[PDB]
RNA sequence: UGAAAUUCUUGGAUUUAUUGAAGACUAACUACUGCGAAAGCAUUUGCCAAGGACGUUUUCAUUAAUCAAGAACGAAAGUUAGGGGAUCGAAGAUGAUCAGAUACCGUCGUAGUCUUAACCAUAAACUAUGCCGACUAGGGAUCGGGUGGUGUUUUUUUAAUGAC
RNA sequence: CGUCGCUAGUACCGGAACUAAAAGUUCCGUAGGUGAACCUGCGGAAGGAUCAUUAAAG
């Protein structure tokens, strides 16, 4: 094991987040990890860094990098642990643009529809597909398993592109069905 | 998909048909079977195609136990793929996703029948009939009339069929012509799609087009076996001789068509 | 596609069968920064023996970050290009080619709120070195400024930028390539312009974005010997 | 089958815990 | 159709076959794969 | 003592390359991709291929003496997606996994400031 | 691409790096915030004229509101004659025609998409809401101007301005 | 347990022999359409379901 560093920097919109919620973020990365924490106040980034006579994974270092990218991007901290936890899951992300060109209410409706009532349809697609959903304006982030973050996408886009709620819900019971068969 | 519970038009249909006792009628995609069973009646011999097994089973449990059993015949399989046998006239319920080719081919075939009575969508329909100076005449429409005669017989209300289509359709009669007129097929297709790629252009405009200028010079050096620019100024010299380029495509009749035709033949070059 | 049964390729009708590993005959060689950088060495390349390896080496553009050059994590989000000019025994000359930062750093700097300025010179060097310069503001809000935005007007844009862009042709034209890299790495530069804009209106993330050298002078080993000691 | 459109109680590293055991 | 009839009278003293004639259909194409190429040399070599 | 590299690690959405270079760049070192390492063209984009593809790419590297390397992950870029996808994040991993250190990571996904028009059309694509 | 084949590729495809050429277009900042009669209008700089609002103890003195007739402009598409032709792309051609969430996918691509000189004058050209004038509640944000403060910052000599 | 077949093979002069054969979204305007129960290009509309974060010159 050698001495390597990462740095992530966060978007300012994310420091109140992280400051009330960080008294749960270093212990993972310090204990299990057994990484070396800083955020440099100067330049707002987060610093990790491998102990070389304490770290015993290597892919610690890059475990807790994805991590703290997870939770900068807009994730819940308790599905930011997944990356920590487990090892197969990856962040899919792009944008309404790159589906559709829609501009003014038009791209506003549509960002309504991924979201649905009270948020609704977006749970829809989290609970179906065993994934989750940051909807972050006109830019889409989707966390989960590669065949799962695949099964996720395309509902969003089906709503993108136009199809009424109802009908891509009713699509996700079916693959939601599928997926409990196997 | 649809099925037509009018029968006041099947009746219709036949009787436009008017099929005589000796001839013999041939039909495709029978389905039910409730216009083919009035057909029996007025056929000396029924030619029946089916695409899927079990319609023609139904037709056979339809005219099953019957005498006109012995006269109808059950065909199954596209009727493409199959060489059809002679048959007078045809009058058929024929599925939209295949009447372009369908159309064609019935014109296409050695001893065609004299009269068909078959269904296209409205659009279709206004196309098969659409005449020169019409809004919708186009490139299919000069192709059709030229071998053909078509008829618009009535118009069949969506809300006959069940479950309606999106579309109206309209019953039509065709002929084709006997003897058919003596000009290659290849050849005038050639034609009509250089002059039909805008209808609204000038017929100079379509030809004066990069890409089928290269096709015209390919065309007239093979023409030479059997110097761009000097085809270039040949079509440009035969074009007024005609007077043709002036004039909008749609607007020229098949008559007009046949003076293009000619004079580019003078000049030794053939499209097709 | 890998598989076997994928129809046969232009190429794969007829192959070259690989009998030498190109690394054999590939020779290593090693680059080093003009003097007006700490940290002289970056690296090193691989080139094939000479049969010229020299031609092959001259022209070639190698871009790396500032913090290595300079030990210091203040300039991590700054990337500076050198190009080989002159060999000499294994170790490759370089010179200035340009300088951009990182396009996580440029993100970063621009957000809602506010007003993004832009200017741009096109001027030349003492040593007749014609190069580009992009240079980068925000506007920010004051101590006790209550309005949640920090919008300019236009007329301050262009009151800013008419002085954010006498100044670069300034210390440009009053400079050689060498002296003007050198004031890069401290970044004097903006520092001048906070100052000089600091009346016209307040700005925030004052910085020189982009370099570039649209033209070279006929080359002089001598001025660079000179600049590598 | 109904399917759950309020936000989960159980987290994703928890589902992905539940599919281990 | 008196004039009609009369040219395509002339229609027959000019008339040609039609399978060595490149086909309008290729007018959308303008641009023509490997593959295609060798038919055309293989056509054209078969007439000489 | 440490020979640094330039690993350039391209994701696209049928397929990912793992590609080490000199500082350069002017040097291929090796270019590996998902498709060579799998039998379907289905999963030439799955995180797998790509870990293969890397594992590979890092045991060259070692036989080449190049001890260190710089990443540079991007994307399809242009009037495409411009965020790398699972293919490009499983290989960063695998370098990892292989033990070749890591100098730097950063984005080089091509960000027109004005682009042409996309190969959708007006109602998209991506169905 | 849900899956594959047409497609390019040992004359080296794809990918890497240093450049050059062409034609479109102004990302992020970007906000139903701003301007314009509407349609519409986002790079820098210069020139040409035009305009809303504000200040005014300056000027004319009913010169005004609405508008058949009549006139200018009028998104996108469309026509004539030149130029240009990168991207996208009606039509046409062609690969595949297996599997229903991924069921309409792929390659080539004509006209057009850009511009010059004229026609065409149509849109859910929407606030599905004529124009002018008066009056009828509280609240605090934004944009432009103006007034007041012995208010903060800067001018790092003061200050005066600028920003708050 | 028998006769004649049928399938594969070997040779022989259609004919005549031999061997083997254990499985079970809704539209507006315009322009087009030759695998049209409908498709396609351009621009416009909602008469179409707003979740999360968000003072970081803090
Ligand atoms: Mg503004
Ligand atoms: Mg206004
Ligand atoms: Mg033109
Ligand atoms: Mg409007
Ligand atoms: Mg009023």
């Amino acid at each position: 094991i050698k001495f390597e560093s990462r740095k992530i920097m966060v978007p300012p919109h994310r420091m109140t987040p992280l400051r009330n919620s960080w008294t749960k973020i270093y212990p993972p990365l310090v204990e299990h990890l057994k990484l070396q924490v800083r955020m440099n106040l100067k330049t707002k980034s987060v610093e990790l860094r491998t102990n070389p006579k304490f770290t015993t994974d290597p892919g610690a270092l890059q475990k807790g990098a994805d991590f703290i990218k997870a939770f900068t991007l807009g994730f819940d901290l308790d599905d930011s642990i997944a990356l920590l936890r487990l090892d197969d899951l990856y962040i899919e992300t792009f944008e309404v643009k790159d589906v559709k060109t829609l501009t003014g209410d038009h791209l506003s409706r549509a960002i309504g529809r991924i979201a649905g009532k009270d948020g609704k349809t977006k749970f829809a697609i989290e609970n179906a597909t065993r994934t989750r959903i940051v909807l972050a304006d006109s830019k889409i982030h989707i966390l989960g398993g590669f065949t799962h973050i695949r099964m996720a996408r395309e509902s969003v886009v089906s709503l993108i592109l136009g199809s009424p709620p109802g009908k891509v819900y009713g699509n996700l019971r079916t693959v939601a069905s599928r997926l409990k068969e196997r | 998909q649809h099925i037509l519970k009018n029968p006041l038009v099947a009746q219709g249909i036949v009787d436009k048909a008017q099929i005589r006792p000796s001839d013999v009628v041939l039909e495709v995609g029978p389905g039910t079977g409730n216009l083919t069973v009035r057909i029996l009646e007025q056929a000396k011999n029924v030619v029946a195609v089916e695409m899927d097994p079990r319609m023609a089973a139904e037709l056979t449990k339809r005219v099953r136990g019957t005498p006109v059993e012995k006269k109808l015949e059950i065909m199954l399989g596209d009727f493409m793929k199959t060489e059809l046998p002679y048959f007078d006239i045809c009058i058929s319920n024929t599925p939209y996703q295949i009447s372009s080719p369908l159309v064609f081919k019935l014109i296409n075939q050695p001893r065609p029948p004299r009269v068909s009575i078959l269904m296209f969508q409205r659009e279709f329909a206004l196309r098969l009939l659409a005449r020169p100076g019409d809004s919708l005449y186009c490139r299919l429409s000069a192709n059709v009339q030229m071998w053909a005669n078509v008829t618009h017989i009535m118009k069949v209300g969506k809300n006959n069929f069940r479950p309606p289509p999106q579309v109206e359709s309209s019953v039509v009669r065709l002929e084709i012509k006997n003897p058919r007129p003596q000009v290659d097929y290849n050849e005038w297709d050639g034609l009509l799609r250089i002059v039909f790629v805008r209808k609204n252009r000038t017929i100079s405009a379509g030809f004066k087009s990069t890409t089928v200028m290269d096709i015209l010079e390919k065309n007239y050096k093979t023409f030479l076996a059997m110097m761009h620019d000097v085809v270039k100024e040949k079509i440009d010299t035969v074009l007024k001789e005609t007077d043709l380029g002036d004039k909008r495509a749609g607007k020229c009749d098949q008559n007009d068509f046949l003076r293009l035709l000619y004079a580019f033949h003078q000049v030794g070059i053939h499209f097709s | 596609a890998v598989g076997k049964n994928k129809r046969l390729s232009k190429g794969k009708k007829g192959q070259k069968k690989r009998v030498v590993d190109p690394f054999t005959r590939k020779e290593w060689f090693d680059i080093k920064a003009p003097s007006t950088f700490e940290n002289r060495n970056v690296g090193k390349t691989l080139v094939n023996k000479s049969t010229s390896a020299s031609d092959a080496l001259k022209g070639r553009v190698v871009e790396v970050c500032l913090a290595d050059l300079q030990g210091s994590e203040d300039h991590s989000f700054r990337k500076i290009k050198l190009r080989v000019d002159e060999v000499q025994g294994k170790n490759l000359l370089t010179n200035f080619h340009g300088m951009d930062f990182t396009t996580d750093k440029l993100r970063s700097m621009v957000r809602k709120w506010q007003t993004l300025i832009e200017a741009n010179v096109t001027v030349k060097t003492s040593d007749d070195y014609v190069l580009r310069i992009f240079a980068i503001a925000f506007t920010r809000k004051q101590a006790n400024q209550v309005k949640r935005h920090s919008y300019a007007q236009s007329s301050h844009i262009r009151a800013i930028r008419k002085v954010i862009s006498e100044i670069l042709t300034k210390e440009v034209q009053g400079s050689t390539l060498a002296q003007l890299t050198s004031k890069l790495i401290p970044e004097v530069i903006n520092k001048e312009i906070e100052n000089a804009t600091k009346d016209i209106f307040p700005l925030q993330n004052i910085h020189v974005r982009k370099v570039k050298l649209l033209k070279q002078p006929k080359f002089d080993v001598g001025a660079l010997m000179a600049l590598h000691g | 089958f109904e399917l759950s459109d309020v936000k989960s109680s159980k987290s994703l590293a928890e589902i992905y815990e539940d599919d281990y055991t | 159709r008196e004039e009609r009839k009369t040219i395509i009278g002339k229609l027959q003293d000019y008339k040609i076959d039609t399978s060595l004639l490149t086909s309008s259909k290729r007018l959308g194409e303008g641009r023509q794969t490997k593959k295609e190429e060798f038919k055309e040399a293989l056509s054209l070599e078969r007439q000489g | 003592s440490q020979v640094f590299g330039v690993a350039r690690i391209y994701a696209s959405f049928n397929d990912t390359f793992v590609h080490v270079t000199d500082l350069s760049g002017k040097e291929t070192i090796a270019r590996v991709t998902g498709g060579m390492k799998v039998k379907a063209d289905r999963d030439e984009s799955s995180p797998y291929a790509a870990m293969l593809a890397a594992q590979d790419v890092a045991a060259k590297c070692k036989e080449v003496g190049i001890t260190a390397v710089h990443v540079k992950i991007r994307a399809t870029g242009g009037t495409r997606t411009k965020t790398p996808g699972p293919g490009g994040q499983a290989a960063l991993r695998a370098l990892a996994r292989s033990g070749l250190r890591i100098g730097r990571i950063e984005d080089v996904t091509p960000v027109p400031s004005d682009s042409t028009r996309k190969k959708g059309g007006r109602r998209g694509r991506r169905l």
